[PDB]
RNA sequence: UUUACUUAUUCAAUGAAGCGGAGCUGGAAUUCCACGUUCUAGCAUUCAAGGUCCCAUUCGGGGCUGAUCCGGGUU
RNA sequence: GAUGGGGAAGCUCCGUUUCAAAGGCCUGAUUUUAUGCAGGCCACCAUCGAAAGGGAAUCCGGUUAAGAUUCCGGAACCUGG
């Protein structure tokens, strides 16, 4: 106590060279980091035509969790499951004269963009999930309108990576249910009701609404200041 | 599949959606190097039409040329 | 200078073979007087408010 | 994402550098010693001047490999002739070969060594 | 038929500046937080001669606000600045000769030097010996300062542009006759290869527009259009008038 | 034609360090102003001492504050 | 005069720290191995460019047909360890 003293440092201008501070706001980030951040910025600074910016509306957290829980009951065969099915099918058709129907009818989520588009055009899809982050977006921009025209319930959902986990891939960009088990028909109907309430019933209204046009932090503050002064006087 | 829709949509270059995508992507390409590896085709339908297959050994490179 | 002992290159004082004696003395006097004036300025600021 | 990073400079992060684990050898037979004693020491130099150096200066005069340095000359002479070397001086002759004046230590007699290795 | 001398100057082979002996580029401090908000005190360590420059330079040492070290700056010394003088640079610095202040922080009629054309260019205007800029007014809204330049031009600069209070030292330099080709020689030996100058009329037609003729004479008007091309711009380029200047300057 | 907007484009600087918006404190009327350095050619660096909380013990170690918060738009 | 970049149909040109994720050296700890995970210190940059510029340290005597501040004798000095 008597040997230690308070020696406060004067960190004001012209004194006591500044302490190490969090400069993460001022980091000269690599070019790829700057590019991805400013691409995200520019995509909302520009006015986004309504075909895009209908994808900023995604399934809410709870409805998405319910949808993904339902879709997780219809995962496709992994390599091990397919190998086991194939051996139990061969060792059955060889001996018991089965008509290659020694395995039951599979009930699996349908994936692959071309496959799901074909199912939508054939009205076989009972529910379509469209990833919101498909990097070339033209692969899925027509999907909400295609589903709306074919009367197929669709939800724009967060994560091609999540759909990839659904279908045992890294990314999937779509995930469809064409048939569902009887114990899950009611869950599918309720979830389709929620999903149509969020996307398909709103489609005619979101199709005429532009997105983007959002200013940055500083421009927003400047516009708020000038609207407070000029507009409210 | 989706490639027919991609092909028809790619022909509406002066539509609002394609104009927006053009502006954003031209900015991104300009920010990148003059020649740089592209992770995937920007137009998968066009790449398939021109002979690209999504297998190991096929490569896409983006290149900027003065007009 | 790498081949000679420390005694040849220094002087036994606060700045040795860097600053001359008179400059060192001026540094001593300036440091002491300016620190004292800093104390005086601080107390004058505190008693003028 | 939310780390402090008190410097405004971003540096390339340190990543693991795996040592090479080749699937096949690069040469498939290591080369034998390219400069052993037998080609470090080409042959003794037996001019009248060199023989005078052998007689009077305790210095053996050798033609040596143009790639051989003084360490190599010293160790090759030591191995080949079982003598201690006090000093090695070298030059490149005008004919493009290398001549080494190898002064043996006082323990050995260069005339005796030359007699043994066959030039008197 | 030949590339003329003023054309040859642009390639910069023998016409580059002789910069060996120079002390370094004379610049203000980098415009940082301390100067933008308060001030920083430096010390004038040396007032030195710069080769090829009439004005003396002042080496001014500041503390680094973010790292424990000293930063030496090369200012152009204003007249009256002395070694051991404390220089104050920033928005809050006092109106004393040698201090570096934003143009908007000084009153009308202030004499400044090494004035930035834009905030942070570290000094562009009134840098030659004896020259200065005068602050003639402020426009606080859309913050600008109107200033008078050594040439007499009026310029509108950002109020955050900085300048050094006072006049550049070494004034009156051109009042002494050089008196000697050798003195001109030594002057330009440390600047560039622009001396001596051969008159174009003393050349041949191949060498210069003015060359040739059985008498030395220009032959056509020496006033040359602004739109003329390289190899033609010898003489009086885009001259509004010629002849012995009789009348007033500062046209209204 | 004059003018605004900013993200294209353009210019410039920096080791992209303190930008923008709020707030605390004091003064004065929801607003305003202030909000660490100026006799002196010294010195100013060791996650800053101090304060506080935790652990773990004889070495000490860690967090918070000191040094307001928010937006990650380097300016 | 490479690199990063940009230009050029191209041979190549510009530019030399630039619009680049451009780093080895200290060591807490590690010693499943003084290293990877992991405490923490420093960078606005290849390289070439001088036998008259800068620069660690050697002198004397003797010796050959022809070498000598290099050999021999003696006597020193510097650098790295
Ligand atoms: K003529
Ligand atoms: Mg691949
Ligand atoms: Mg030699
Ligand atoms: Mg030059
Ligand atoms: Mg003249
Ligand atoms: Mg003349
Ligand atoms: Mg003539
Ligand atoms: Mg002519
Ligand atoms: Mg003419
Ligand atoms: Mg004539
Ligand atoms: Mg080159
Ligand atoms: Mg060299
Ligand atoms: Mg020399
Ligand atoms: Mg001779
Ligand atoms: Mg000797």
């Amino acid at each position: 106590n008597p040997l230690t003293h308070s020696t406060p440092k004067n960190f004001g201008i012209g004194q006591a060279v500044q302490p190490k501070r969090n400069l993460s706001r001022y980091v000269k980030w690599p070019e790829y980091v700057r590019v991805q951040r400013q691409k995200k910025i520019l995509s909302i600074r520009l006015k986004v035509p309504p075909t895009i910016a209908q994808f900023q509306y995604t399934l809410d957290r709870n409805t998405a969790a319910e949808t993904f829980k339902l879709f997780n009951k219809y995962r496709p065969e992994t390599a091990a499951e397919k190998k086991e099915r194939l051996t139990k099918e061969a060792a059955a058709v060889a001996e018991g004269k089965s008509k290659q129907d020694a395995s039951p009818k599979p009930y699996a989520v349908k994936y692959g963009l071309n496959h799901v588009v074909a199912l939508i055009e054939n009205k076989k899809a009972k529910l379509v999930l469209i990833a919101n982050d498909v990097d070339p977006i033209e692969l899925v921009v027509f999907l909400p309108a295609l589903c709306k025209k074919m009367g197929v319930p669709y939800a724009i959902v967060k994560g091609k990576a999540r759909l990839g986990t659904l279908v045992n891939q890294k990314t999937s960009a779509v995930a469809a249910l064409t048939e569902v088990r009887a114990e899950d028909e009611a869950a599918l109907a309720k979830l389709v009701s929620t999903i149509d309430a969020n996307f398909a019933d709103k489609y005619d209204e979101v199709k005429k609404h532009w997105g983007g046009g959002i200013l940055g932090n500083k421009a927003q503050a400047k516009m708020d200041k000038r609207a407070k002064n000029s507009d409210s006087a | 599949g989706a490639y027919k829709y991609l092909e028809e949509l790619q022909r509406k270059k002066q539509s609002d959606v394609l104009r927006f995508l053009q502006r954003v992507r031209v900015w991104e390409y300009r920010q990148k190097n003059v020649i740089h590896r592209a992770a995937r085709p920007t137009r998968p339908d066009k790449a398939r039409r021109l002979g690209y297959k999504a297998k190991q050994g096929f490569v896409i490179y983006r290149v900027r040329v003065r007009r | 200078y790498a081949t000679v002992s420390k005694t040849h290159k220094t002087v036994s004082r606060a700045y040795g073979g860097s600053r001359c004696a008179n400059c060192v003395k001026e540094r001593i006097i300036r440091a002491f007087l300016i620190e004292e004036q800093k104390i005086v300025k601080k107390v004058v600021k505190e008693q003028t408010e | 994402a939310l780390k402090v990073r008190t410097s405004a400079t971003f540096r390339l992060p340190k990543t693991l550098k795996l040592a090479r684990a080749p699937k096949y050898a690069s040469k498939a037979v290591p080369h034998y010693n390219r400069l052993d004693s037998y080609k470090v020491i080409e042959q003794p130099i037996t001019s009248e001047t060199a023989m005078k150096k052998v007689e009077d200066g305790n210095i053996l005069v050798f033609q040596v490999s143009m790639k051989a340095n003084k360490y190599q000359i010293k160790k090759a002479v030591k191995e080949l002739y079982e003598v201690d070397v006090l000093k090695v001086n070298t030059l490149v002759r005008p004919n493009g070969t290398k001549k080494a004046y190898v002064r043996l230590t006082a323990d050995y007699d260069a005339l005796d060594i030359a007699n043994r290795i066959g030039y008197i | 038929g030949r590339v003329i001398r003023n054309q040859r100057k642009g390639a910069g082979s023998i016409f580059t500046s002789h910069t060996r002996l120079r002390q370094g580029a004379a610049k203000l401090r980098t415009l940082d937080y301390a100067e933008r908000h308060g001030y920083i005190r430096g010390i004038v360590k040396q007032i030195v001669h710069d080769s090829g420059r009439g004005a003396p330079l002042a080496k001014v040492v500041f503390r680094d606000p973010y790292k424990y070290r000293l930063r030496e700056e090369i200012f152009i010394a204003n007249e009256g600045v002395h070694t051991g003088q404390f220089i104050y640079a920033g928005k809050k610095a006092s109106l004393n000769v040698g201090n570096v202040l934003p143009l908007g922080s000084v009153p009308e009629g202030t004499i400044v030097s090494n004035v930035e054309e834009k905030p942070g260019d570290r000094g562009a205007l009134a840098r030659a010996s004896g020259n200065y800029v005068i602050i003639i007014g402020h426009n606080p809204d859309e913050n600008k300062t109107r200033v008078r330049l050594p040439s007499g031009a009026k310029k509108v600069i950002s109020s955050d542009a900085r300048g050094v209070i006072g006049v550049i030292a070494g004034g009156g330099r051109v009042d002494k006759p050089l008196l000697k080709a050798g003195r001109a020689f030594h002057k330009y030996r440390l600047k560039r290869n622009s001396w001596p100058k051969t008159r174009g009329v003393a050349m041949n037609p191949v060498d210069h527009p003015h060359g040739g003729g059985n008498h030395q004479h220009i032959g056509k008007a020496s006033t040359i259009s602004r739109g003329a091309v390289s190899g033609q711009k010898a003489g009086l380029i885009a001259a509004r008038r010629t002849g012995l200047l009789r009348g007033s300057q500062k046209t209204q």
